[PDB]
C-alpha cells in the first residue's frame, strides 16, 4: 500500500477547498480521526 | 428461492403489452435499452418438460 | 515511562514511589484485581483467560 | 483559605427520659427506616444504566403540564424500508395495506411474479413434526453451504425474531422482512471463503418438544471452565413473546422456549 | 427478587380515558425540575459524581 | 381488473424515478430510525447510510434530521468504517437525494403559530399596551382574568410552533454540519436532485 | 369486553392502592424478645 | 448545555443584567473577561537542553 | 348503597326526584364541597354501588360507567391537591389567602416576583411563577365545571351514591366540637344542575361520558331542537324532520354510519344526519374508530354528484346552486370546535338564537384530544390499489 | 378491607361503649354506618335476599 | 408543477450514457461476432 | 417572489463579503448568516400563506380544492388550514409584457 | 502547596470517604504542631455522604472538647500536590465559640 502511490492524496484531501483547510474550520483533518496520523501504532490493531 | 452472489435473480413479470417498460423510464436517461431484469412471460409455476 | 522513572529516581539517589506502576496502569491494575476476584487466582491475567 | 463548594450530640441536650414506649417505637421505627435507606443505596448501585441513561435525559418536563402540538396530517407514520421493484425478490409491500396481508399458514395473493415457498407440517405419529424455526435453520444452513447470498426462509414471529438477534450478532449481513405473509429474505455474511454462520443447530429437531431453558442452564453456557464466553449465541423465546438471545435473558435472569443455537 | 417472585404491582392506578393525557396534573408535576433552575438546598455534589 | 397485483409498481405501472438497484443494496437495508427514516446497510470496512423518504420527497423533517445527524456520525464513528456511503434510497418513487427542510411543515407549523396568535388577539383589548419592545407574544398582562387564562395558553402554543419551525432549521444545519466535520471519509453518492439543504 | 364479566373486584386491592390502611398491629418484640438485641436502648434503658 | 448548567451550578438569576438604566447604562455591571495570549509560555525555555 | 328498591335513575326520574326550589345554590360551592367529600372518601365507598337487581347485561355496563366516573374523580381529585399544594405555596409564600389567590393577575405576579427576589429567595419566586403559571391554567373555579357536572351527573344517575355524601360524624375548627351532620350536598348540587341545564343529558354525551351508544342521538335530539326551534317548526314523521314554512329545510336521520360500516354489505356513502337548507345539502357522519374505516366515510365525487343531481331534481332546487357537502363529527365525542361548525356553517344559527337554544354552548370547552386530531386526516389511497387498502 | 354489616357494626360498637372510647366508635360511624337509613313508612322492611 | 414555462424552455435533460458506453471502442471488438460456446457445468460429486 | 429577490441578492453579498477568498464565509458563519435570513423570512406571509402551496404539484392542488369545496370540517374553523388556490394563484397577470 | 512567609499553604479537595461530596480549599495552611484536622462542624453534613460500607454518614462520631466539637471520620482528604489521598479523622467545631471566618470569606482552616 505505501508503495503503489494511490490513496495517498487522501491524506491531502483536505486542500479539496484551499480557503476551508487553511481556515481549519474542523480539526477532521484525519482520513480516520483528529489527525492523518493519530495512534499509528495502537488503533489499527483493534482489528483481528 | 437462493441466490448466488454474481447470479442475476428473478426477472420481474411486466404488464402483458410491455410497451410501456421502456416508455416509463423516459424519465431515465433517454437511450436506456430493456431492462434485464424485466420480463413479459416469466412465469414460475411454469413446469419445464 | 516507569522504567524511567525508575531510572530517574535511582539516579537523584531518592526513594522511587513503587506505587507508580499502579498509578500508570490503573486499569490494567483493577482489571487484574477483579479478574483474581472473579476467577481465583493469584499473579496476572493473561489474554487466554479475557 | 477560601472554600470553594460549601449538632445533636453536640449540644449536650439532656435527653428525654422517653418512656418505654417512646424508646421502643423509635427504635422500630429507625431500624425500618435504615432498612429501607439500604435497600434504596443498593437499588443506587444495582442500577442498569439501560434505564440510568433517561432519568437525567427525561428532565425536559417544563412545569406546566402543556398542551401537546397539532402537526401535520402524518409524520408520525412509520416509513416503508426501501427496495427497489423491479430487481427485486418480493415488493417491499406497504404498510397501507395492512389489511391485504394473511397469515403465514393463510397467505393472501401477493408476488404472482414469484415462487412460494410452502409449510412443513408431517404425517403420522412417526415423523419428527418439524417448524419454521427448523425450515429456517436449515434453509441458512443448506445456502451457507452453497454459498448463496439471498435466503428466501419462512416467515413465523420467531423465524424473523432469531433473524434479527443473528443479525444483531453480525451471523448475517441483512435480513428484509417484506411483510410478505408467508417469506422473507436473509442475505448471508461470508468470510475468508467459509461462512460465518459456522453452526447452526435448532434447540429441537421436533416441534412437539418444547426446551424451556432455565436461567441457570442459560447461565451455564456462557461460563466455559471459568472463562466468559458470549461467543456461541442462542436464540430462546421467553415468556413476554419476545425472541431474544441468551445474554439478554440472562441480564434479566428469565428463560425461554429454546428456539436455535448457533455460532 | 427475580421474575419468580410475587409481583410488585403498579405503583399507582390504572384509569381509563382521561388520566394523564394533558388533563391536568399529579403531584409528581410540581417537584419535577427543568435542568436549568438551581435545586432549593445547595449539596457540594462532586463533578465526576455529578457526571 | 386488479392491474398489477401490487397496486402501484414504480416500474410497470407508474413511472420509475431515480436509480435502478440491479443488486438489493437498498432491499436489504436495516432501519436505523424508529420511525424508519433511515435504513442501513453495513458491510465489514463500509457503512451505507440510505435515506429512507421518498414520500415528501427526501425533505427531511426536523427530527429526521436530528435522528440522521447522529446516525451518519455513528457510522463515522465506528472503528470498522471505512468508507461511509450516504445516499438516499429512492424505491423508484422519487428522483431526489435529500429534499430540503420539509417546507410543507414549516409552512404549516408556521400557519397555526399564526392561526394561535389571530384566535388570541380576537379577544384581547391591550395587546400593544406596553412601551418596550423586546416584550414578546406571550405574558402580555391584562386587567382581565378571564382573558388572560385564555389568551396565556394561545400564546405560549404559538411560542412553541415557532420553536418547532426553529428546531427543524436548526437540526438541519446541524446535519450539514455533522457531514462536514465527519472524521471519517462519508462519501455522499449523489443519485439524483437535492433541493436546499 | 371481559373487563368486568364474571366476578366483582375483590375489594382488598384497596391495600394496594391505599397504603395507610394495612399495618401490622402489634410491634415488634412485645412477645418477649425486647431484650434479644443486647445493644438497642430499648435493653439499656429496661435493664441499666 | 443542560447538563453543563447544571453541574455550572444551575442558572443565578440575578436581576436586571443587561437591562439599561435611564442614563443609558446598565445597572447590575457586567461579568468582565480577563484572557489573552499567554506571553512567556514557549515550551522551550523549559524543557531545555541539560 | 345499592341495597334493593334502588335502581339506576333516569334522566326523568332524576329531574322529578332531585327537585326541590332554593337558590342559594353557589354552583361552585355546592360542588366543592361535593367534591372535597369525594376526595376524603376512601376506596371502600366505591365498593356497594351495583343494585343487585339487574341482570347481567346492565350490571357490568353499571360496573363500566362507574369505574369511568371513579376514575374520572380521581384524576380530579389528584388534580386538586395539586392545585391546593399550588394554593398552599402561593399562600404560604406571599401571606395572601387562597381565596384571593386564584384571581391575581400577571401584573401582581411580576410585583411580588420582584418583591421575592429583592429579599432574596429566588428559587422561592420561581417555584411561585410556576405554582401560578399552572394555577392560571387549572385554578379556575369552574376549571372543567361543565364535566364536573356530567360526571355528577352520572353519579347522581346511578341511584346508589345518593346518601353517601350525609350524616358523617364530622368535628369542627378550633371551637372543637363533634357533631352530625346531615347536609346531603349531593341532593342540593344535583337538585342545582338538574334545575340549571335541562340539556344537561345532552351534554353528557356530547362529552363523551356516554362512552356506550356515544353522543349519536344526543346529537339529533339536539338537531331536531337546533332545527324545530329555529325554523318556525319541523315535524316528526319518523326520522325526517323537515318544516311546513316551506324551504327546503330537513333534518334527515338517515341512518347510522358505524352499524351500517361493519354490518354485512361494504359501501362507501353512509350519512349519518342529511341537513339540507335551500340549495344546500350538509352530510354529517360521525368518524368511526376503525382508523381503516375512517377512510370509507367521506362518500366519493360519484356520490356527491349523484346527490347534487337527484336533488336538484326532487327537492326542485336549481342545479347550478346545489352544492353538496360533508361534515366530519369526532367519534366518540364532540369538541367544542365541532358544535361551533355543527350550528354555523350547517345550520343557521347567530349568536343571538344559540345563546338562546343552547345556552351551555358558552361553557363548553371539549377539545380535541391529541390521540383523536388525525380522526378527519383520512389516508389517500389511488386507484390502483382498490383492492390492498380501504 | 372488609364490609362491617349492621351486625358487626353494632358488635364493635358494643366494644367502644365498654372500653368507654368515643373515638374509636366514630370512626366506626364515619366509614360503614353512615348509609344506614330508618325504615321510611313507604318501603319494604326486610328487603329479600338479592344476590 | 403549475408554472415552469419560463426555464422549462431550455431544459437540460439527461445524456445518453447507455449508448455512448455501449458505442465506446472495445478491446475485444470483432468484424463477424460469434456468440461464445457453453462452459463445463458441474455434474455431481460422481461426475466433476 | 420579489422581496425574496432581494433578500437573497444580500444574501449573497453577505456570504461574499469583499469576495476575496480570505473573507468568502466559512461554512460556519456561511451557514449563520443563512440561519438568520431564512429565518427572518419565514416569519413573513409571503412565503406560509402564498409561498409554501405553489410547490403543490398540478394535481395535488385538485386533492385540495376538492377537499376545500366538499368538506366542512376543513373549511371552517379547520383543525389544519387548507390553503386557498385564489390566496395563492393571482389568474392572468401582467407585468411590463409578460 | 505555597509558602508565602515559609508558612506551607495547601490546596486539598475533602471528600465523603466515597468522593460524592467534596469541598474544595484554595490556600490552607500547614501546621506540623496540631496533630488533628480542624474543620468546621458545618461540613459534617456536606460531607456525611451515606454509603453502604458507612450506614450512617461517618464511622466515628465523638464529642471531644479540645465539649466543643464532634471528632468524625473517616474522611477523603486530597492535596493537589500529592497523588495518594490522605484519609484523616477531623475534629469537627462548631463555628460559635470558635468563629473559623477569620476575614472576608476566608477561613483560617489547618492541615
Amino acid at each position: 500500500f505505501v508503495d503503489l502511490e494511490t490513496g495517498t492524496s487522501l491524506y491531502f484531501r483536505d486542500t479539496r477547498d484551499s480557503a476551508e483547510a487553511v481556515a481549519h474550520a474542523a480539526d477532521s483533518k484525519g482520513l480516520k480521526g483528529m489527525d492523518n496520523a493519530i495512534d499509528l501504532y495502537n488503533e489499527y490493531r483493534i482489528v483481528p | 428461492v437462493a441466490f448466488d452472489f454474481d447470479d442475476q435473480l428473478h426477472p420481474t413479470r411486466t404488464l402483458d403489452n410491455e410497451g410501456d417498460s421502456y416508455a416509463w423510464c423516459a424519465e431515465q436517461d433517454p437511450t436506456l435499452g430493456p431492462h434485464p431484469d424485466l420480463d413479459a412471460s416469466f412465469d414460475p409455476n411454469r413446469r419445464v418438460f | 515511562l516507569v522504567w524511567h522513572h525508575f531510572k530517574a529516581c535511582y539516579d537523584a539517589c531518592v526513594e522511587p514511589d513503587w506505587t507508580l506502576p499502579k498509578r500508570l496502569f490503573a486499569l490494567e491494575w483493577i482489571r487484574d484485581v477483579r479478574a483474581r476476584k472473579h476467577g481465583l487466582f493469584y499473579g496476572k491475567m493473561r489474554f487466554a483467560e479475557q | 483559605a477560601k472554600v470553594y463548594g460549601a449538632h445533636r450530640l453536640l449540644h449536650g441536650k439532656r435527653e428525654r427520659q422517653g418512656s418505654l414506649f417512646a424508646i421502643a417505637n423509635d427504635v422500630k421505627y429507625d431500624e425500618k427506616r435504615l432498612r429501607q435507606q439500604l435497600n434504596a443505596m443498593l437499588e443506587e448501585e444495582r442500577l442498569p444504566p439501560r434505564t440510568r441513561l433517561e432519568r437525567n435525559k427525561a428532565n425536559g418536563g417544563e412545569a406546566l403540564p402543556q398542551r401537546r402540538l397539532v402537526d401535520l396530517p402524518g409524520v408520525e407514520r412509520r416509513r416503508d424500508l426501501p427496495a427497489d421493484p423491479i430487481t427485486r425478490l418480493f415488493f417491499q409491500h406497504k404498510g397501507d395495506h395492512a389489511l391485504y396481508y394473511g397469515t403465514y399458514d393463510n397467505p393472501s395473493l401477493q408476488d404472482e411474479d414469484r415462487i412460494q415457498i410452502e409449510k412443513r407440517e408431517p404425517r403420522y405419529w412417526t415423523y419428527n413434526v418439524f417448524t419454521p424455526v427448523y425450515d429456517f435453520c436449515h434453509r441458512i444452513r443448506e445456502a451457507t453451504e452453497q454459498r448463496k447470498r439471498f435466503v428466501i426462509v419462512p416467515s413465523t414471529v420467531e423465524t424473523r425474531g432469531c433473524a434479527r438477534v443473528m443479525l444483531g450478532h453480525g451471523l448475517v449481513a441483512g435480513f428484509r422482512d417484506f411483510h410478505n405473509d408467508r417469506a422473507f429474505a436473509v442475505e448471508l455474511k461470508y468470510f475468508q471463503g467459509d461462512s460465518t454462520i459456522n453452526v447452526i443447530e435448532p434447540c429441537a429437531y421436533d416441534g412437539k418438544t418444547e426446551f424451556e431453558w432455565s436461567p441457570k442452564m442459560m447461565r451455564r453456557l456462557m461460563n466455559t471452565h471459568g472463562i466468559h464466553n458470549r461467543l456461541v449465541v442462542y436464540i430462546c423465546r421467553t415468556a413476554d413473546n419476545r425472541v431474544i438471545d441468551h445474554i439478554q435473558a440472562v441480564k434479566e435472569n428469565v428463560g425461554g422456549r429454546g428456539l436455535i443455537m448457533v455460532h | 427478587g427475580g421474575p419468580g417472585s410475587p409481583v410488585k404491582g403498579p405503583g399507582y392506578y390504572a384509569p381509563p380515558m382521561e388520566g394523564e393525557h394533558q388533563r391536568g396534573y399529579t403531584a409528581e408535576w410540581r417537584d419535577l425540575k427543568n435542568p436549568m433552575r438551581p435545586p432549593e438546598f445547595p449539596t457540594p455534589w462532586e463533578r465526576k459524581y455529578k457526571q | 381488473n386488479r392491474g398489477h397485483s401490487n397496486g402501484r409498481v414504480p416500474g410497470l405501472n407508474t413511472p420509475f424515478f431515480g436509480e435502478f438497484d440491479r443488486k438489493m443494496m437498498q432491499a436489504m437495508s436495516r432501519p436505523l430510525n424508529a420511525d424508519r427514516t433511515i435504513t442501513g446497510n453495513d458491510g465489514r470496512f463500509s457503512k451505507t447510510i440510505m435515506i429512507n423518504e421518498p414520500k415528501t420527497h427526501q425533505a427531511l423533517s426536523g427530527k429526521t434530521a436530528s435522528e440522521l445527524s447522529v446516525e451518519i456520525d455513528k457510522a463515522t464513528n465506528a472503528v470498522h468504517s471505512k468508507l461511509t456511503v450516504l445516499e438516499a434510497a429512492q424505491s423508484g418513487l422519487t428522483n431526489y437525494y435529500c429534499g430540503g427542510l420539509n417546507f410543507e411543515m414549516l409552512g404549516f407549523d408556521l400557519h397555526m403559530a399564526e392561526m394561535l396568535r389571530e384566535k388570541a388577539r380576537a379577544i384581547l383589548n391591550g395587546v400593544a399596551s406596553v412601551s418596550s419592545t423586546s416584550v414578546m407574544v406571550t405574558t402580555t398582562s391584562v386587567p382581565t382574568k378571564a382573558q388572560e387564562r385564555e389568551v396565556g395558553q394561545l400564546l405560549r402554543d404559538a411560542l412553541r410552533y415557532e420553536d418547532r419551525v426553529d428546531d427543524a432549521i436548526r437540526q438541519h444545519a446541524s446535519l450539514i454540519w455533522r457531514v462536514y466535520t465527519a472524521p471519517r471519509p462519508l462519501m455522499a453518492l449523489t443519485n439524483g436532485k437535492c433541493r436546499g439543504t | 369486553d371481559q373487563r368486568y364479566k364474571g366476578i366483582p373486584r375483590p375489594a382488598i386491592t384497596n391495600l394496594h392502592y391505599e397504603p395507610e390502611w394495612n399495618y401490622t398491629l402489634y410491634r415488634a418484640g412485645t412477645h418477649g424478645s425486647q431484650l434479644s438485641n443486647p445493644r438497642s436502648p430499648l435493653t439499656a434503658e429496661v435493664l441499666g | 448545555i443542560s447538563d453543563m448548567v447544571e453541574d455550572a451550578g444551575g442558572l443565578e438569576v440575578v436581576p436586571g443584567l443587561g437591562e439599561l438604566d435611564a442614563k443609558g447604562t446598565p445597572v447590575v455591571p457586567p461579568l468582565q473577561s480577563n484572557a489573552h495570549v499567554p506571553q512567556n509560555v514557549s515550551f522551550y525555555e523549559m524543557a531545555r537542553h541539560p | 348503597h345499592a341495597t334493593y328498591d334502588v335502581a339506576p335513575l333516569s334522566h326523568k326520574e332524576l329531574f322529578s326526584i332531585y327537585q326541590n326550589w332554593d337558590k342559594t345554590r353557589d354552583e361552585l360551592d355546592l360542588l366543592e364541597e361535593v367534591e372535597e367529600r369525594i376526595s376524603k372518601w376512601k376506596l371502600n365507598k366505591w365498593e356497594m354501588r351495583i343494585p343487585p337487581l339487574l341482570t347481567a347485561r346492565e350490571k357490568e355496563l353499571m360496573r363500566q360507567q362507574q369505574e369511568l366516573l371513579k376514575s374520572i374523580f380521581f384524576d380530579w381529585g389528584k388534580c386538586r391537591d395539586a392545585l391546593n399544594k399550588d394554593l398552599e405555596l402561593i399562600s404560604s409564600i406571599t401571606g395572601l389567602p387562597k381565596g384571593t389567590v386564584r384571581e391575581k393577575n400577571r401584573a401582581w405576579l411580576q410585583e411580588e416576583a420582584a418583591k421575592l427576589r429583592w429579599v432574596g429567595e429566588v428559587s422561592k419566586a420561581t417555584r411561585l411563577r410556576d405554582a401560578f403559571l399552572r394555577l392560571e391554567v387549572y385554578g379556575s373555579r369552574d376549571h372543567r365545571l361543565l364535566e364536573r357536572l356530567c360526571c355528577i351527573y352520572g353519579l347522581g344517575l346511578q341511584g346508589s351514591f345518593e346518601s353517601a355524601f350525609s350524616n358523617y360524624i364530622v368535628e369542627d375548627p378550633i371551637t372543637k366540637k363533634i357533631y352530625v351532620d346531615e347536609k346531603n350536598s349531593f341532593r342540593d348540587l344535583l337538585a342545582y344542575i338538574i334545575h340549571t341545564y335541562p340539556q344537561i343529558d345532552i351534554i353528557y354525551d356530547f362529552l363523551g361520558f356516554n362512552f356506550i351508544g356515544g353522543y349519536r342521538s344526543s346529537l339529533r335530539r339536539y338537531l331536531e331542537c337546533m332545527v324545530s326551534r329555529s325554523t318556525e317548526g319541523e315535524k316528526i314523521p319518523g326520522r325526517l324532520v323537515f318544516g311546513r314554512g316551506k324551504p327546503a329545510e330537513i333534518l334527515f336521520d338517515f341512518g347510522n354510519s358505524n352499524e351500517s360500516l361493519v354490518s354485512g354489505e361494504c359501501t362507501q356513502g353512509f350519512p349519518d344526519f342529511v341537513f339540507v337548507k335551500g340549495s344546500d345539502m350538509t352530510l354529517i357522519i360521525i368518524a368511526s374508530e376503525n382508523s381503516w374505516l375512517r377512510n370509507r366515510q367521506l362518500p366519493h365525487r360519484k356520490q356527491m354528484e349523484g346527490i347534487a343531481r337527484r336533488a336538484s331534481f326532487v327537492l326542485g332546487i336549481p342545479f347550478s346552486e346545489v352544492r353538496v357537502r360533508n361534515l366530519l363529527l369526532p367519534p366518540t365525542y364532540l369538541d367544542k370546535d365541532s358544535i361551533v361548525r355543527i350550528n354555523e356553517a350547517v345550520l343557521g344559527l347567530s349568536k343571538e338564537e344559540q345563546r338562546n337554544l343552547a345556552p351551555w354552548l358558552e361553557m363548553y370547552q371539549k377539545e380535541l384530544d391529541s390521540k383523536d386530531v388525525d380522526f378527519c386526516s383520512l389516508m389517500k389511497s389511488t386507484n390502483e390499489e382498490e383492492w390492498l387498502t380501504l | 378491607q372488609t364490609w362491617p354489616c349492621t351486625s358487626t357494626i353494632c358488635a364493635y360498637l358494643d366494644v367502644c361503649v365498654e372500653a368507654g372510647e368515643k373515638t374509636w366508635a366514630m370512626e366506626a360511624w364515619n366509614r360503614y354506618c353512615t348509609e344506614l337509613k330508618f325504615l321510611q313508612p313507604g318501603e319494604v322492611d326486610p328487603k329479600p335476599v338479592s344476590r | 408543477s403549475v408554472y415552469a414555462n419560463a426555464m422549462a424552455q431550455f431544459a437540460i435533460c439527461r445524456q445518453p450514457w447507455n449508448e455512448y458506453i455501449n458505442l465506446l471502442t472495445k478491446q475485444d471488438s470483432t468484424p463477424y461476432h460469434v456468440e461464445p460456446q457453453e462452459k463445463p457445468a458441474y455434474r455431481g460429486r460422481k461426475r466433476g | 417572489s420579489p422581496f425574496a429577490l432581494r433578500a437573497a441578492y444580500e444574501m449573497l453579498l453577505e456570504v461574499r463579503g469583499d469576495g476575496s477568498a480570505e473573507r468568502v464565509m466559512p461554512l460556519a458563519e456561511s451557514l449563520a448568516t443563512e440561519f438568520k435570513y431564512i429565518s427572518r423570512l419565514l416569519r413573513r406571509p409571503d412565503f406560509y400563506r402564498v409561498g409554501v402551496h405553489t410547490d403543490k404539484s398540478a394535481e395535488a392542488w385538485e386533492e385540495i380544492r376538492e377537499e376545500r369545496q366538499r368538506n366542512l370540517h376543513k373549511t371552517h374553523q379547520p383543525t389544519r388550514p387548507l390553503p386557498d388556490f385564489e390566496d395563492v394563484f393571482e389568474r392572468n397577470v401582467e407585468i411590463d409584457g409578460h | 502547596f505555597r509558602m508565602k512567609g515559609g508558612e506551607m499553604f495547601v490546596e486539598y479537595k475533602i471528600m465523603s470517604r466515597d468522593h460524592r461530596r467534596s469541598i474544595r480549599v484554595e490556600d490552607a495552611i500547614v501546621d506540623p504542631s496540631v496533630a488533628r484536622t480542624v474543620v468546621p462542624l458545618s461540613w459534617l453534613e456536606q460531607l456525611r455522604s451515606p454509603s453502604l460500607r458507612l450506614h450512617t454518614g461517618y464511622h466515628m462520631e465523638e464529642a471531644v472538647y479540645v465539649p466543643n466539637a464532634i471528632l468524625a471520620g473517616p474522611v477523603v482528604l486530597s492535596i493537589t500536590g500529592q497523588s495518594v489521598p490522605v484519609v484523616l479523622n477531623p475534629y469537627f467545631v462548631p463555628d460559635d465559640t470558635w468563629g473559623i471566618r477569620r476575614n472576608r470569606d476566608e477561613w483560617d482552616l489547618r492541615l
